[PDB]
């Protein structure tokens, strides 16, 4: 499992 | 992204402050004009 999704989620949020 | 977003939020808060002050000062100015006018007409009548 990689924590790349928590970054993309934030970017999409912005 | 959050680097820009942060400044955007700060600008939003300053916008809030500025707006509140602007509305308040608008009330003050309006009431001042009305009072000056009522003094004007009370002088006009006498």
């Amino acid at each position: 499992v990689r924590g790349l999704l928590q970054e993309l989620s934030s970017i999409r949020h912005f | 992204l959050e680097k820009r977003d942060e400044m955007r939020e700060v600008a939003r808060d300053w916008l809030r402050v500025g707006y509140v002050l602007d509305r308040l000062l608008f009330r003050i100015y309006l009431l001042a004009v009305l009072a000056y006018s009522i003094t004007l007409v009370t002088l006009w009548s006498i």
